[PDB]
């Protein structure tokens, strides 16, 4: 509650200290068109929050609010430096600017991550 | 006692639409039928048509099948005959007549029926229609 | 289709006579038939309906042989307000027609 | 060197614009009310707020979800909670009505006796109530023989009294994962940036209020009454005002009226109202002049700020309910004059009002009712909180009627929900080991 | 200290009191019944009760949550079940009725004849069929023309004969992440704390009997019989007993009755009570003396102990199901009166007593219920466990009841619905690496 | 789970003995009232073991069944110490002493296991 | 020592037999029809994206309860979706009826019924055309007749808001399950499949009604194919499917039209009016040697089975079982059938009623009366399989069985599998 | 959304071996009727679709593996289930085969990993203690 939505109009440099769970998470009759609506509408919840959880476990990122990877940054998708993306901009346009490109960033995590396992098995496999 | 008049009769050329009225001076003309029936000066009646109570049922002879169109409306106690195409042979008295009110069979609840009791009880001062 | 007909055209009779009118009927009908009285300068007025049953206002001096398909109407005695034109009718099936009708005269 | 590589963080501050229903909650003689157990979470608080800082939003009521969401939703309990009560069929029997003609001589009532199925299947009784002419129509052009003004084309329930009426406070909760964002600007327009933000998990307390030509006990503008409409220089688009300053609502029927239960059949009732207690005069309403003045000078001195000489001027005549202030008075439904209001041009003014009780109340015309009375007096008191208007294209503003969701609309357009997105990745100077 | 830091245990035996939703659970077993029996979840595989010893758990039967969530939801099991079946509504017509009379005098009946629709709509037939004075009135005073009790109020459901609704062993079983707490004193009296206590995943079987005055099949006391209340002081509570020795008692409705069936409308049918078989006799219920006479004895012993001599007296007053025996027999409702059952102060006893077609069985007055008679001879014997006992307030005793709720707490008492809390945080010497 | 609770008694230190975890997580009528209580019961029971995980997620402690943490106990919550506690007491009435504080606590490990993983993505970013 | 450890893999091709429900998906105007895509999840119609080698799978059609658990579904979506609509219970009236006479064509009576008014307090004596096969009779003079059903049960009419006219739909399993197609020519059932696939959802399934043959269904890629749970017992139906298809074309020559009654408040029950043009019985077209052509194959895989062949016409039953019934622009026909499997081993004509009260199913308990559809009628489809049954000169005849069998000729293919992620074996790997 | 992740399977039929790279594949780059089936069915399945996915889940958080594809472990082999060669088994059969034959005691091989995993975190935790 503290931070649930408060940083959104800050500078990424300073809200990234403000992360605090942002996702967070009484019988209701059973006849009504409201208690179907009510229960349904829980459920996807649980839908929504699993396909980040699925996500991050696939990334090799669980448990874990931040984490960095193996593959490097393309200008192809942004020019920003540092002082221009940590110190200048703010989250929501980050957003915007880079919705036409997300795609190619999570494929490269799909499969920097997954080869690199495989190269740890074979580590494991000694 | 139950009354009636008509009016919009006159004299109209051949083809004409010249439309009659009926009105209906009394009580409970919710359940009443109606009917016009013509008379030719020195021949005997006609029946033209009839429309029961409820306006569900309806009829005309056969000399103005098609031609002629009967209405009413109860909630202002009055018959129309909206008669369109009419021919001179068409010429004759016309009077505006009610069906004897309808039958009441009390069984289950209330009952009042729909017939078209062709007897006519009571008839209209009468109004010309001529063509020519 | 029913035709209807009435014999004889006219008849002749005076106050206190009795009189009779006869309607036949083509097809048959049960007892549907009724009858009207038309004074010369008035519309008609209702007589007698199911061919026995007098009408409201009808003094009771007629009265109908509701019986078979010969119907007939008859007065007991004749007085100048009966002295009119009359006319039967079938109201036992659609489209209802009247006869070629009847009048009385002096004797 | 750069080196910059890949960096994922897991619940940024990002939200994207999506639909999605809310489920309601509300605050606290079996079922209650409307607004019972039946569809909300009961008794919930009004929990704190989000403030927000440096953050821009550019919200529209018109294309707001949530007021297309709610319309149905209504729609659908209010169906609901009359599912159960009787349908009032058995009562579609001609009428032997006559003059009401009885001292403590009234207008607009009517005295009516009438057959009815009685406990058993067999066996009528001549019941009798009385009717208000509005719910009546003549048969005959002699007057008498009624009809009720609804059963040639659809019978409806009646409205069971253990059910009350009252629109308790009602909340709009978004669930996890989306958020409401709501604008704070001391002088909104209803589209474009808010420039001032901020966003809660529930909306705050709506007052379903059911009313036409006039919002009751709504939200509230700071300052400066406001004007919201799609476009102003479009005519046919209605355009809602809400004000600053409440203006003070008294509506009562003085009249003392007794409850007769008619056993209309089998385990079936049919209220109607009985014999009258005590002095006999007709309902009204109280407004203060003065303020309504005040109040009609103020929105006429907003309104020409989009005209470059403003006329109000009486309703659009026709049918008796879209020409007539009609709301709910705690169990009655009202229906009053507004045409001594709506006429001026740039102590007390009262206002006729007339009972119907066979109503539809819906511009949805497949549903009916029949409200039972309520016995004994009755009085409401209430704030006028906004208007409705419309225009002809020197202007003359008519009080609006209209689509029914346009009520909604006042009190929803701070709101709009958001999808959460929480996922953000950009280049970092980290590297994974 | 050793500067000591923050540690999390994951899975820490802690539990909190809470309010959740259970869900059922029976043996496996056959047979289409009312209750939705239809496979709930399978039974426990060994049920796994473990002891938590050394424990301190306080448990309270007349605050906790269960009945009250499972009294409000048995009630839908029946509304539920009982939504398709007929209701005969047109049922609803004045009775001809004469006394009755066969081949050997058998009073509270009368041969009743009366008219019905037949299949089609408007085609009346004449049915006839005997009533059980109970369940029948009079119109008027004259004599003639009777009614059935339940026109006048609500026209209530026939129970279709193809369901049961015998009584069966329900489990119920608290959700996953929760755990149900079972009580195993010796002397538990319905409050405080026990000194031994373990959990189930569900309460053992629970018998959804309805009764009033006397428990039937309920869960017996291994020793000692006990007397459990709100407070003893007052007059306004219930004095549930709970019976260790289960007195048995036998009854029957000797009369070997036929099932007359009658068409009501389209796919309606309705059964009523035909000819007999057999000669006159009187249903009753049979218990004995001893095993009776040592149970009235014991229970009224450890009564005087909150009391430091004790009266028993036949029921107060009232509406014939808080006056009487209500209790259920192979398909028909026995209300039977127990008045030399009472009959003492400090072989057999026969309770001869009566049927009735049409009941209540809730506080629920508006819903109602037809059972239609069952064919042949009817006969069931049972345990009583215990007694609905009041007090007035040497000492004077009557069986109560009135509520109907009070029979789940005889055998709810045990058990507490709690919620696992599985973190736990407490200091250690670590310190994270 | 219901036997997952047979340490019971036994104080602090029993909870790593007699290993299992707790409850983890026959098609029944749909309209038919335990239909819907068992299935809303169902999505009952998932809420209420996610939120127990995120929490272990987010102290960076999931997947482990018992974790120890950076952040120091304060005297103001408890002045026991280890030896007065895991020899002589219980988890039970020890949650039910300590519940007026567990709400700081929680925040405490939060936002000191944060900072160790921005510590460690600046330390890898030297 | 070998130096084995246990390792875990995540995604091990491993699956299980399973039953569980499945959620409905189809392809792309209110309230539209009974199938409703409102009412289904519209999904994807183009999963696709599979192929498998090297595995064999058993399958068992006739104990596939796949579609088991879709045949109460399907009941309970069409039981459902008639509540908002009248019921006919008004209509239960003694009808007085005459022929159907001149302005002289029979089948139909000129039924004239009483029926309440807007008020209670009055009535009016309506009049209709019904079919001899929806009234019984009650008084052997001739008149007074009686509806059939109401003495069952008060029906209730299929309002016209919504219809019956079928639409492709794609059954899909749910996340963690998937669907195993197999996929070879002549696979007849039951037994080891050897060229198996998977897949999300089942291809476009239609939901058609029919007895004595299927119309619109799935085909055998090449030569006839024939199913049976057992060919030397004679009491279950045997399938028969066509990979040649044949047309059948089926007509109502009659523009007769619908007439509106105001049977209760607010309610329009519809009934048949005046009968405008040509006179005609409805009847189908199947053409000579394009139909007699497929007889001649099928008998090749019965005697593949039994060491000639001869096809007789329908076993006995109501005449509910004894026809070919159908739904064909929203009437329903029951047709004959004895014009075609009447051949031992040009169009050939048809002619057959309609019904407007229909119960379909063996459940008595519930009843639909379809009214009639303006204009005249005619559809054309693809018939594509038989319900035959053996007699024990050894004869068949077309027998209906009960409905499910329907739906297997849709669904044999198919077999729903839970997937088992999680694999465990020994290596020599070892945690570090 | 609990997605069936790898799902449909690639070379199912193949040897074992194939599983170790054919997971490279990728993932991810309405109102509905209250009343009816598919609108209780299918919510019922999606209900248990979770319930399915997360026993998964806590299953790979007591073998330790969570948030990985693959993971070896410290249990050594027990040659009571079985005493198939690595070419024997690896090399030489599919999937489904071995499945059906080390089914008879794949619940032991959990529990022995569960009890092992277990006593090798209390381990590090007794070694952290100091
Ligand atoms: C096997 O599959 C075939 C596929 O062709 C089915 O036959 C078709 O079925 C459709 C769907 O019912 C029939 O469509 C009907 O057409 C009538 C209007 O005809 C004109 O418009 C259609 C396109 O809509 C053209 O195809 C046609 O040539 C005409 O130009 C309507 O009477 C029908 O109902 C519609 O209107 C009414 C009234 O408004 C609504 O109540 C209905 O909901 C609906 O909107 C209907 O649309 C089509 O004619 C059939 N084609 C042929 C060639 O037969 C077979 O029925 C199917 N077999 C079986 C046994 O199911
Ligand atoms: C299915 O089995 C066949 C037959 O064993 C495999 O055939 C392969 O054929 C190619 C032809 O060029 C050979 O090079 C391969 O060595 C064969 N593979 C093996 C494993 O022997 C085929 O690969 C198998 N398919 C799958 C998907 O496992
Ligand atoms: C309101 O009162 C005025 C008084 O002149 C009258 O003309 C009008 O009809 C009444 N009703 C409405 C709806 O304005
Ligand atoms: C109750 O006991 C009294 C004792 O006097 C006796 O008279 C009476 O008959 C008894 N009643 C019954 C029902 O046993």
């Amino acid at each position: 509650f503290f931070g649930f939505l408060g940083a959104a109009g800050s500078t990424m440099g300073a809200a990234s200290n403000t992360l605090t769970v942002q996702a967070r998470q009484q019988q209701l009759l059973r006849l009504g068109v409201w208690g179907f609506k009510q229960l349904q509408a829980r459920v996807l919840a649980l839908e929504r929050y699993l396909e980040v959880q699925q996500l991050l476990g696939i990334w090799g990122c669980s448990g874990k609010l931040i984490c960095c990877t193996t593959v490097p940054w393309n200008s192809t998708w942004s020019n920003k430096n540092y002082t221009d993306i940590w110190d200048n901009m703010t989250w929501l346009q980050w957003d915007r600017e880079i919705g036409n490109y997300t795609d190619e960033i999570y494929r490269l995590i799909e499969e920097s991550q997954f080869q690199q396992e495989i190269n740890e098995q074979d580590l494991l496999a000694l | 006692e139950v009354q009636l008049v008509e009016s919009g009769g006159g004299l109209v050329q051949p083809g004409g639409s010249l439309r009659l009225s009926c009105t209906f001076s009394g009580r409970s003309y919710h359940n009443y039928g109606m009917a016009w029936v013509r008379q030719a000066p020195g021949k005997g009646l006609e029946w033209v048509s009839s429309i029961s109570s409820g306006s569900s049922y309806t009829d005309y002879i056969g000399s103005v099948r098609g031609r002629f169109t009967i209405s009413r409306e109860n909630a202002m106690n009055s018959l129309s005959l909206h008669m369109n195409s009419l021919r001179a042979e068409d010429t004759g008295v016309y009077f505006c007549a009610s069906q004897g009110p309808d039958p009441w069979y009390e069984d289950d609840f209330g009952y009042h029926y729909e017939v078209l009791s062709n007897r006519f009880d009571v008839w209209g001062p009468g109004v010309l229609v001529t063509v020519s | 289709d029913i035709q209807m007909t009435q014999s004889p055209s006219s008849l002749s009779a005076s106050v206190g006579d009795r009189v009779t009118i006869t309607c036949r009927a083509s097809q048959t009908v049960s007892s549907n038939l009724a009858w009207y009285q038309q004074k010369p300068g008035k519309a008609p007025k209702f007589l007698i309906y199911d061919s026995s049953t007098l009408a409201t206002g009808v003094p009771s001096r007629f009265s109908g042989s509701g019986s078979g398909t010969e119907f007939t109407l008859t007065i007991s005695s004749l007085q100048p307000e009966d002295f009119a034109t009359y006319y039967c009718q079938q109201h036992y099936s659609r489209p209802v027609t009247f006869g070629g009708g009847t009048k009385v005269e002096i004797k | 060197a750069e080196n910059l590589w890949v960096t994922v963080y897991y619940g940024v501050p990002v939200w994207r614009e999506a639909d999605t229903t809310l489920f309601c909650a509300s605050d606290a003689t079996e079922a209650h009310n409307v607004w019972a157990t039946h569809a909300c979470v009961p008794t919930d608080p009004n929990p704190q707020e989000i403030y927000l800082e440096n953050v821009t939003e550019n919200f529209n009521m018109w294309k707001n979800n949530m007021v297309e969401q709610m319309h149905t939703d209504i729609i659908s309990l209010w169906d609901e909670s009359l599912k159960p009560c009787v349908k009032l069929t058995p009562l579609c029997v001609t009428l032997d009505c006559q003059a009401f003609n009885s001292s403590s001589a009234m207008q607009e009532m009517k005295n009516c006796s009438f057959n009815v199925t009685t406990e058993l299947r067999d066996k009528k009784k001549k019941e009798y109530s009385l009717f208000y002419k509005l719910d009546i129509v003549q048969i005959n052009k002699n007057g008498r023989q009624y009809r009720l003004i609804n059963c040639n084309t659809s019978a409806c329930t009646q409205i069971c009294p253990k059910v009350s009426f009252e629109p308790i406070p009602i909340h709009f909760c978004a669930p996890a994962g989306f958020a409401i964002l709501k604008c704070n600007e001391k002088h909104f327009n209803g589209t474009g940036p808010c420039k001032n933000v901020s966003t809660v998990q529930c909306t705050h307390g709506i007052k379903p209020v059911v009313s036409t030509q006039l919002l009751l006990n709504g939200s509230l503008a700071e300052e400066e009454v406001v004007i919201r409409s799609e476009n102003i220089t479009d005519n046919a688009k209605t355009i809602i005002v809400q004000l600053a300053k409440p203006v003070k609502i008294n509506c009562t029927r003085p009249n003392n009226m007794t409850r007769k239960s008619i056993r209309i059949g089998p385990g079936q009732t049919f209220y109607a109202l009985g014999d009258i207690i005590g002095n006999i005069r007709k309902p009204y309403c109280n407004v203060s002049k003065r303020e309504w003045n005040n109040t009609l000078q103020q929105v006429a001195a907003q309104l020409r700020k989009s005209f470059n000489t403003i006329v109000f001027e009486k309703s659009s005549g026709g049918d008796l309910e879209v020409t007539t202030h009609s709301f709910n008075c705690g169990g009655e439904f009202f229906y009053c004059n507004t045409s001594g209001l709506f006429n001026s041009t740039w102590d007390t003014i009262t206002l006729q009002c007339r009972i119907k009780q066979i109503i539809n109340m819906w511009q949805r015309v497949g549903r009916c009712m029949y409200a039972p009375p309520i016995p004994g007096v009755i009085r409401c008191e209430s704030n006028i909180t906004g208007l409705l208007l419309t225009r002809d294209g020197n202007e003359t503003f008519r009080p609006g009627g209209g689509d029914m969701r346009d009520n909604w609309r006042s009190e929803l357009y701070k709101y709009k929900v958001v999808q959460i997105e929480p996922l953000g990745v950009a280049p970092t100077h980290c590297k994974r080991r």
